[PDB]
């Protein structure tokens, strides 16, 4: 714990002493040392310690850090994806801004103070404002949809914990507290309403998707939607679980609502990267309501599904840059002929779409089957409503491949051989996650 | 009218100066269409 | 002025006059020992630098630099001097010799002119021009500029006889990054920016001669001519009016010269002086300060001139 | 529980109950108690009363709109130039149009409200819905067609917002203290006060 | 490894800015503001962190020249007035008998620069620009030619004043060569074949009279300053 | 395929002039390029600061635009403005606080009309604007009596002082 | 000789050319009322010499010979643009096309070695090859190059995303997508980056001051150091000057 | 050519519409003098007020903030007529 505490604090810390030519090395360097100190959290986690594997405290409540089964998972996920961030990212600008984000959001994950974990999290709200706005290739309405999105759900959030913090004194996660006041449950709630897209506050979600960089999109989809379910299983149930059972028709009215609609929005796109951040916002909606049941199955599943996605989506959003990159499209209808024309680059899309679609040799089925089991668990009418609707999915995915596939084109536009090392460790990832090793 | 950008010895020079188009990433850019950049605004 | 009491420091603010309170003594003696501590320290980091140490010193001036005097090739632009007798006994040169200038010419800092130059009154040599009189003679006429980053170089006349010294007349203007080997330029006339000209080419009066164009050895541009090119061509011939702008462009070098050298001339205490007195007219640009109420300051120098 | 075998949180007991205990020895109260008046106007069994009570509140607001409006009409007028028309003639109707429709739509809301509570007996959100539902489509008899639909649904937000802030906050939170022991938990050893703190004394403003 | 060396020049930098810092804090408190002095503080061997300017004895660099990074000069070699030598990114090399002439440019600072080589008795011509090219021995680049990256000039050739050689463009032995576009021209003549020689030893010579010219400068500098 | 390359005019060629009247009544013959808007022409010529006001937008304060008399056949050069953004925002505050009562119907912004060839030898003049101010830096106190450039002032646009 | 309207007064002391014993050229200094301002982050070489009225805008690297003088007219460099060594950028009193006659060089422009700007306008992400010359009144439009050894006649204008060549310089090719957009921009990044090298290990008063100071301190020590009010010598020099233009007849 | 959006209406008439903005302006300490003065003894006139139920107080809000005319509205449309 305290290794990976601090190198996550010297990764921002050794961009102020590179030689400003070597930081890509020394940023690829720092980001895969920080990820074998994640693997020695791992291993100095011991089982036997059921309730929290590690915690530290640096002479605060605020300085309270600690790992459990969910927080464990979120950061060797984040630690896992953030080398392929650092390596499509280029300058001391967006190295700087790429660090400083990765930086707060690994430390986010791990902390055990709400206040601690608003401060940390938010610290990357400019950050964000400027990476989504940059000069040419950047739009400032995705930045300020983002921006003002966070900001006033995060408010809510540090308005709800200033009250648990005045009440019972505390507000770290260790010190057993319970509220049944409705005001304080929805002030922590509409913070995971936003940052998990769930419908209607998911319009931030598409812009910023399409608007960020390659790397951004992928460390946005990777972790940070993750983010909210270690809010929800660190944050809110264990405080939170009478007003989450009190709503729970309310909670599935929603979830379902958004899982519908977002796979009925993403049947509109001809933006391939609108396609994929689409398939996210409805991919959501199954692990908030399975971790809201408040039962074993739940939150494994949930966060066993969270783990395929973002060792999914964020292989998507890399090929999607691949492409742009070989043709400046994203548009579906000018992309024709994609399997003769680059049948590397299409083995892959095929396989990690057939990942999205959920099917067996893949994480997302072992996942899903969780997850279905967990709503079965509480009703079987739950479960057949998601089922049913995942059709909507597959006719999006295989409109989108059928577009690509075939056709004339006059471009080869394949993979060369950095892109293959970018994605080289998600396949590898994901057969291993599909074959059980979850 | 053409020429190899990339060296994979690793003595890679842009030729900004050179007669010849190079073939760089921009070769394989797809031409686009104004009537479809219409409806993508649309 | 108008007031007599003006601090010394102010005054003087390049050296402050010999110490004369005791707390100022000490003051001096501080900043001794502070000095020798600073040059061993300075040392010290010097060793760990390596080879060189990033030591600095002083460059000589080789804007009026000499040349080794031939007995068999007497000077024929520049004069001949003898050098310090100590240096006789070092180097063994009786004589050397120096370009000659007249007191109008402006010469850069900057710019190398070494040895058989000869330039005229009013003439300019700018900033990086090297004008080398090694082994054959310079002239330079009046009110000629040699602008920034020009060469102009000479060669022996050997077997033939043909003349490799250069010659360039009046009102002739050499423009940045030319380069000029043993060849006659003419009255009024413009060398282009970049223009090469080598061996054997006599350009002739009221000609111009094109930026970035070669003209071939031998070549005799005439008069009121424009040629250009790689191998420069002729393209059109020089328009009445363009003869008054080859003037103008001699007369408007003429005055920046003029100016450039009245900066460049002054002593390095006056500079400060100059700079303290560029500082102290920015801060009292403020006309609400209690002093500007009690004087009203001359406006080339901040002094007291009359009270308000 | 932080772990993925067992449900988060806990559960309580419903046969056992915990004896109330006194949060301090001496209660020392600096907050005042509702006054006659505002239960007066509070009053709802009249509905003539109830809203001739509350009307002076939006007579108020319109008449303060109206004189900005006016105000900003008057110091357009030219002083130097002697005008032909007669500027009081201009301005009045725009006070006195202002003032009657706020007094016109709040009397609609008070009396809505009162006698949907009468009629259904009980205080509920939904008598300040159906008189702010009523008193937006006074509003949007004749506007264009968004706003048939926006001006009640606002219009019925607002009392439920004024409810569920105004009321059902306060008294949600009445228990929480924030200093000794917390209200649920007495059990745990905390610093025992003999008083309340008091930040300040009884307003009297 | 480098690290350390990186180190060290830090260290020391360190220290030798300390120093320096003081020395003119102790003149301040003197009264004596002489190091506001803004003078030419140019040096004709400038080193670029711990790469320095190999130099050979019978070399002569001038004053005015800039001779910067790690540029090997061999013997006999000349660097002459205002000529700008760099060699900080990447290295340059000079050979024997080698003579960079006035206003010239030699360096190789591009990003992908190659490192610039040249040969023995190669004389480079005043405002020449040559930038990350390998010219071999015997060549006469004339005054103003560009010789752009990875171009490489073979041995006895001419290069006439104001040609542009574009890259990878080979100039091959025995043959003048000029134009904006570089062509072939002519073969060299046994004449001019035998002059390359001449040249350069006719260079060295006047490069020995300038050395003892500039020696004559430092001592009459020697004199002001003791 | 492989049509006809079409070379470049010189400058000489695709230089319109302008007639401008300035506020003292004397009449300026600005050259100008086709393609350039006006305001920066007028810049370049080297008309004082006074005659130019930043543009009153949120993120237009950058340009510099000047009030403009525009002759009637010139009038469709002029760009259209959506009254629902916040570009006519912009352009009504510059009427609100530099034009107001000295607006005639010839009455435009430098900024949205763009030189081309139509508009050689176009009779334009410089209109009369009231003191206003942004910042104490960039005001107009209502004297027209400052000899400095626009040109000469690096200076982007109007922030805190 | 003597400017006695000089901003900042006339000179007390000329110091003649032969008589310097040592080499005092400045990088940066002031032409008469012409005053150059620089950024934080500009880095002037020690050999480069900018004078007038420059304004260097911030990442602006002037390299080793380079000369950049506003005498004539306002000379702006853009941000992050770069001129290498030996290249000279100047402006002329007035332009053959009758516009303005600043030399103007926009962001991200290179100008390689040994090449003459005169009054000119160069657009943003622009590269003026070796030896190439731009003449007065020739516009480079954004996204263009222009090849070494190319000249730009006056009034002439070179359009945007096109490579030039020729002494008459003439269309070539039209640059890629990939070039204009990445390529141009990272020549002057990385000459940055030489740049701010070269500034890292710079001290801010070079230890050559030395050798000037030893020689001062010996006219001090003999007593032949004269403490001279040049304030006061300009302010007199200037009244008897105004008394002598009174007094002449013709 | 880029695709851009439709601008809605006539170059001329909207600049036209957006002319009759520029109107003479008054100074706006007249208006700060009355909000001043009206306001001070409106703060002390509010102490008196009887309290009212919160949901009548949002109402008011609610009609003073539709009632609520900005001041550039009135600067447009003015009329110095009867
Ligand atoms: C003879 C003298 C003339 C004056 C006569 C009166 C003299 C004063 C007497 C006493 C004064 C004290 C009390 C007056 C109010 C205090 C305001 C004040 O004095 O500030 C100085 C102010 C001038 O200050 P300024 O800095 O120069 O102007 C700043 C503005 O930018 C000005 O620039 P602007 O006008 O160009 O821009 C206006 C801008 C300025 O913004 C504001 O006005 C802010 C107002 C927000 C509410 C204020 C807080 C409300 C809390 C009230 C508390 C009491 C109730 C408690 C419970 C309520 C819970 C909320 O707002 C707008 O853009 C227009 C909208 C106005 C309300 C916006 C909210 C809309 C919500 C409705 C939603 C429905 C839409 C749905 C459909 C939408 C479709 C998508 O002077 C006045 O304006 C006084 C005029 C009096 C008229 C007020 C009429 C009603 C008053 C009571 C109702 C309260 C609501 C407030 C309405 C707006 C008031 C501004
Ligand atoms: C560019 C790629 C080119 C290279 C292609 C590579 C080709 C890959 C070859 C396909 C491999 C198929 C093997 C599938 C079996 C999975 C292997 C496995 O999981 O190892 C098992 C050992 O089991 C085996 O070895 C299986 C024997 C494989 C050979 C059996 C016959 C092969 C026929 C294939 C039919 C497999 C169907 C299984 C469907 C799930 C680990 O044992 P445990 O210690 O119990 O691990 C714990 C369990 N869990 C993983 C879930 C955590
Ligand atoms: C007692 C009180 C009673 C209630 C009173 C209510 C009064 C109104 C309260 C509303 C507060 C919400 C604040 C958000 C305002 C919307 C954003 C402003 C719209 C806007 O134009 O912003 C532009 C872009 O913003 C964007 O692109 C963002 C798009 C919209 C953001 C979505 C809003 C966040 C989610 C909303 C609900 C979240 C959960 C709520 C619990 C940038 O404008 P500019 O910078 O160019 O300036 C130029 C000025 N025209
Ligand atoms: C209309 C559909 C509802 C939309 C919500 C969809 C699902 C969200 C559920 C989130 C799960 C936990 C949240 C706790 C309750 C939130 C809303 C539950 C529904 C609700 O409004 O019930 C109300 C009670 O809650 C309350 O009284 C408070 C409501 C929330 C307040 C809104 C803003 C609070 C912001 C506070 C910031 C933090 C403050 C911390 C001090 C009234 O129901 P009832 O019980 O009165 O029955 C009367 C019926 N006849
Ligand atoms: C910020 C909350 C504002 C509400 C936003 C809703 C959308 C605005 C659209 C305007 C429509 C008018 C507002 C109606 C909302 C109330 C919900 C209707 C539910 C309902 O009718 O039950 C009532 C209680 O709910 C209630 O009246 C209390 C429920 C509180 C509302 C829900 C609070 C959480 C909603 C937050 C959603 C996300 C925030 C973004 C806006 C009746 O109850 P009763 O006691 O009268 O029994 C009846 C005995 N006669």
């Amino acid at each position: 714990m305290s290794l990976y505490l601090f190198m996550l604090f010297l990764q921002p810390l050794s961009l102020s002493f590179v030689s400003r030519s070597f930081s890509k090395i020394s940023s690829l360097m720092m980001s895969f040392a920080t990820l074998w100190s994640a693997v020695y959290m791992w291993f100095t986690s011991n089982g036997a310690n059921q309730t929290f594997y590690q915690v530290v405290s640096w002479g605060s409540d605020w300085s309270t850090f600690g790992v459990c089964y969910t927080s464990l998972y979120i950061s060797l996920l984040c630690a896992f994806i953030f080398p392929i961030c650092v390596i499509l990212v280029q300058g001391y600008r967006a190295l700087s801004i790429l660090i400083c984000i990765q930086t707060a959001v690994s430390l986010s994950i791990v902390s055990l103070h709400m206040l601690a974990f608003y401060a940390l999290f938010e610290s990357s709200l400019l950050l964000f404002f400027i990476l989504i706005g940059r000069r040419k290739y950047g739009s400032l309405s995705a930045a300020y949809n983002i921006s003002i999105y966070t900001f006033i759900s995060a408010l809510g959030f540090l308005i709800s914990a200033f009250w648990l913090n005045w009440s019972f004194g505390s507000v770290c996660a260790l010190l057993p507290n319970e509220e049944a006041n409705s005001f304080v449950a929805f002030g922590i709630f509409i913070l995971l309403w936003v940052k998990a897209p769930l419908v209607p506050f998911h319009l931030w979600l598409p812009e910023a998707h399409v608007y960020a960089p390659t790397a951004g999109s992928v460390l946005l989809a990777g972790v940070l939607l993750k983010i909210s379910i270690v809010g929800l299983h660190v944050f809110f149930l264990p405080i939170c679980a009478s007003s989450i059972v009190k709503a729970f028709p309310l909670i599935l009215s929603i979830c379902l609502g958004s899982f519908i609609f977002s796979s009925f929005s993403t049947l509109k796109q001809i933006d391939l990267k609108k396609i994929v951040a689409y398939s996210s916002i409805s991919h959501m909606a199954i692990v908030f309501l399975s971790s809201a049941t408040n039962s074993g199955l739940g939150i494994q599943g949930a966060v066993l599904y969270c783990i395929a996605h973002g060792l999914i989506s964020p292989g998507l959003f890399l090929l999607v840059g691949i492409l742009y990159k070989n043709t400046n499209t994203k548009l579906v209808f000018y992309l024709r002929g994609l399997s003769q024309q680059a049948p590397v680059w299409w083995s892959v899309w095929v396989f990690f779409m057939l990942g999205n679609l959920a099917f067996p040799l893949f994480p997302n089925f072992i996942a899903e089957v969780v997850c279905l089991s967990a709503l079965f668990k509480n009703h079987e009418l739950y479960a057949y409503a998601f089922i049913f609707f995942s059709f909507v999915g597959t006719v999006y995915s295989s409109t989108v491949l059928g577009r690509l596939k075939g056709g004339v084109s006059s471009q080869c536009v394949d993979a060369s051989r950095l892109d293959v090392i970018s994605w080289n460790p998600l396949v590898l990832a994901t057969v291993v996650t599909g074959i059980g090793y979850m | 009218s053409s020429r190899i950008a990339g060296d994979t010895t690793g003595k890679y020079t842009p030729n900004i100066f050179s007669p010849e188009t190079p073939m760089d990433r921009s070769f394989s850019h797809v031409p686009k269409n104004p009537f479809w950049e219409a409806w993508v605004f649309r | 002025s108008l007031l007599k009491n003006y601090p010394p420091s102010y005054l003087y603010p390049f050296r402050h006059p010999k110490p004369e309170g005791v707390i100022e003594k000490v003051l001096f003696n501080l900043g001794s020992l502070f000095r020798s501590a600073g040059q061993g320290m300075d040392e010290l980091g010097s060793l760990m630098l390596g080879n060189g140490g990033m030591q600095e010193s002083v460059g000589p001036n080789l804007a009026y630099a000499p040349v080794k005097y031939n007995p068999a090739a007497a000077p024929k632009a520049g004069i001949v001097a003898p050098i310090p007798a100590s240096a006789q006994r070092v180097l063994g040169v009786k004589e050397i010799v120096l370009p000659s200038k007249a007191e109008s010419t402006f010469i850069a800092p900057n710019a190398n002119v070494l040895g058989d130059v000869k330039i005229g009154a009013k003439s300019s040599i700018w900033y990086g021009a090297v004008l080398r009189g090694d082994v054959n003679s310079i002239e330079i006429g009046d009110n000629t500029n040699v602008q920034d980053n020009v060469t102009i170089h000479v060669a022996k006349h050997s077997i033939d006889g043909k003349l490799r010294n250069t010659v360039i007349g009046n009102n002739v203007t050499i423009g940045h990054c030319a380069t000029i080997h043993a060849c006659t330029i003419a009255d009024n006339v413009i060398i282009g920016m970049g223009a090469t000209v080598l061996d054997g080419v006599k350009v002739e009066s009221g000609s111009i001669v094109g930026a970035g164009s070669i003209v071939p050895p031998n070549t005799v541009i005439p008069a009121g001519q424009v040629w250009v090119g790689n191998p420069a061509k002729f393209i059109r011939n020089v328009l009445p009016e363009e003869n008054g702008f080859i003037a103008s462009s001699a007369n408007n070098y003429d005055l920046l010269g003029q100016q450039h050298k009245f900066e460049n001339s002054k002593v390095f205490e006056e500079m400060l002086v100059e700079e303290e007195i560029a500082k102290d007219r920015e801060l009292l640009e403020d006309k609400n300060l209690a002093v500007h109420q009690l004087y009203i300051f001359d406006p080339q120098t901040q002094l007291a001139a009359r009270p308000r | 529980t932080f772990n993925y075998v067992i449900p988060y949180g806990g559960s309580s007991s419903y046969t056992i109950n915990n004896e109330p205990v006194k949060a301090e020895e001496v209660t020392v109260d600096f907050s005042k108690e509702p006054s006659a008046s505002s239960l007066k106007l509070a009053d709802k069994s009249d509905w003539i009363a109830y809203t001739f009570n509350n009307v002076p509140l939006m007579a108020t607001v319109g008449l303060l709109a109206g004189a900005h409006e006016a105000f900003l009409h008057y110091e357009r007028t030219p002083i130097y130039g002697k005008r032909t028309y007669n500027i009081i003639k201009k301005l009045a109707p725009i006070v006195i149009n202002k003032t009657a429709y706020a007094t016109l739509l709040g009397a609609i809301f008070c009396a809505t409200d009162a006698l949907y509570e009468n009629y259904s007996g009980k205080k509920s959100y939904t008598s300040g819905m159906v008189a702010g539902a009523a008193t937006g489509a006074v509003f949007a008899i004749g506007r264009p067609l968004p706003q048939p639909l926006v001006w009640p649904l606002v219009f019925a937000a607002a009392p439920v917002i004024a409810d569920l802030f105004g009321e059902v906050y306060p008294e949600s939170m009445k228990s929480a203290r924030g200093y000794g022991t917390p209200y649920g938990f007495e059990n745990l050893d905390d610093a025992v006060p003999t008083r309340n703190p008091i930040r300040r004394n009884p307003h009297h403003y | 490894a480098s690290f350390l060396k990186t180190i060290v020049w830090r260290c020391g930098f360190a220290i030798k800015e300390t120093g320096l810092a003081l020395e003119t804090l102790g003149c301040k408190l003197q009264g004596n503001y002489s190091f506001r002095e803004k003078c030419s503080r140019h040096t004709p061997l400038t080193q670029y962190q711990f790469k320095a300017p190999s130099v050979g004895e019978s070399t002569f660099v001038a004053p005015s020249a800039l001779v910067s990074g790690d540029v090997i000069i061999g013997e006999k070699s000349s660097v002459l007035y205002n000529a700008v030598v760099r060699g900080e990114f990447k290295s340059v090399t000079i050979g024997e008998g080698s003579t960079i002439s006035d206003n010239a440019y030699v360096g190789s600072s591009s990003e992908f620069s190659p490192e610039t080589v040249i040969g023995s008795n190669v004389s480079v011509g005043s405002g020449a620009v040559l930038k990350g090219c390998t010219v071999g021995n015997n060549v006469l680049i004339g005054n103003n030619v560009i010789i752009s990256e990875k171009a490489t000039v073979e041995d006895n050739t001419i290069l006439a004043p104001g040609s542009y050689v574009p890259e990878d463009v080979v100039v091959k032995s025995g043959e003048l060569w000029s134009g904006s576009p570089a062509q072939k021209l002519r073969n060299l003549d046994e004449k001019e074949l035998a002059l390359f020689n001449t040249l350069s030893v006719g260079a060295t010579e006047l490069a020995a009279d300038h050395a003892v010219i500039m020696k004559l400068l430092e001592l009459k500098q020697k004199e002001f300053i003791k | 395929d492989h049509d006809h390359y079409t070379p470049p005019k010189t400058v000489f060629e695709d230089t319109i002039t302008i007639n401008v009247l300035d506020y003292d009544g004397k009449k300026h013959a600005v050259k100008a390029l086709i393609g350039t808007p006006l305001n920066k022409a007028l810049v370049e010529y080297g008309f004082s600061s006074t005659y130019f006001f930043p543009n009153m937008g949120y993120y237009t304060q950058h340009i510099s635009d000047a009030h403009v008399f525009i002759p009637e056949e010139y009038w469709k050069y002029v760009e259209n403005v959506d009254l629902k953004t916040d570009d006519a925002e912009a352009i009504k505050l510059m009427f609100k606080l530099v034009v107001q009562d000295y607006q005639r119907e010839t009455s435009f912004f430098a900024s949205y009309l763009t030189l081309n060839k139509e508009m050689d030898n176009m009779t334009i003049g410089f209109g009369p604007i009231k003191p206003w101010h942004i910042t104490p830096k960039w005001s107009f106190n209502g004297h027209h009596n400052v000899k400095d450039r626009m040109f000469d002032r690096l200076e982007t646009g109007p922030f805190i002082e | 000789v003597n400017f006695y309207d000089a901003p900042n007064g006339p000179a007390v002391e000329q110091v003649k050319i032969e008589d310097e014993w040592y080499n005092r050229q400045r990088t940066e200094f002031n032409i008469l009322n012409k005053q150059p301002s620089k950024a934080d982050d500009v880095f002037i070489a020690p050999n480069a010499v900018v004078c007038g009225d420059v304004d260097l805008y911030q990442k602006v690297s002037i390299f080793f010979g380079a000369v950049v003088r506003g005498d004539l007219n306002t000379i702006r460099i853009g941000e992050n643009s770069t001129i290498l060594d030996k290249a000279v950028v100047h402006a002329a009193s007035t332009s053959p096309t009758g516009l303005n006659a600043a030399t103007i060089i926009g962001s991200n422009v290179t100008v390689e070695p040994h090449a003459v700007l005169r009054s000119c306008r160069i657009g943003d992400n622009c590269i003026v090859g070796a030896r190439s010359v731009v003449c007065e009144g020739a516009i480079m439009h954004p996204e263009s190059v222009l090849a070494p050894g190319s000249v730009l006649a006056p009034g002439r204008q070179i359009p945007s995303g096109e490579l030039w060549a020729g002494s008459p310089a003439k269309f070539v090719r039209k640059l890629t997508y990939y070039e204009t957009s990445n390529v141009i921009r990272e020549s002057a990044e990385h000459y940055y980056d030489i740049a701010t090298g070269f500034r890292n290990e710079t001290f801010d008063h070079g230890s050559a001051w030395r050798d000037a100071e030893a020689y001062r301190q010996k006219l001090v020590d003999y007593k032949e150091y004269n403490w001279v009010n040049y304030r006061e010598q300009k302010y007199v020099m200037r009244l008897q000057r105004d008394a002598a233009e009174l007094e002449k007849l013709l | 050519d880029e695709p851009k959006h439709q601008i809605p209406g006539n170059a001329l008439d909207n600049w036209a519409f957006l002319r009759t903005y520029a109107k003479p302006l008054p100074d706006m300490i007249h208006y700060y003098y009355y909000v001043y003065l009206f306001g001070f003894f409106f703060v002390y006139k509010v102490a008196d007020f009887p309290e009212y139920s919160p949901r009548v107080l949002v109402m008011a809000a609610l009609i003073g903030s539709l009632f609520y005319v900005r001041r550039d509205w009135v600067h447009r449309e003015f009329k110095d007529s009867p």
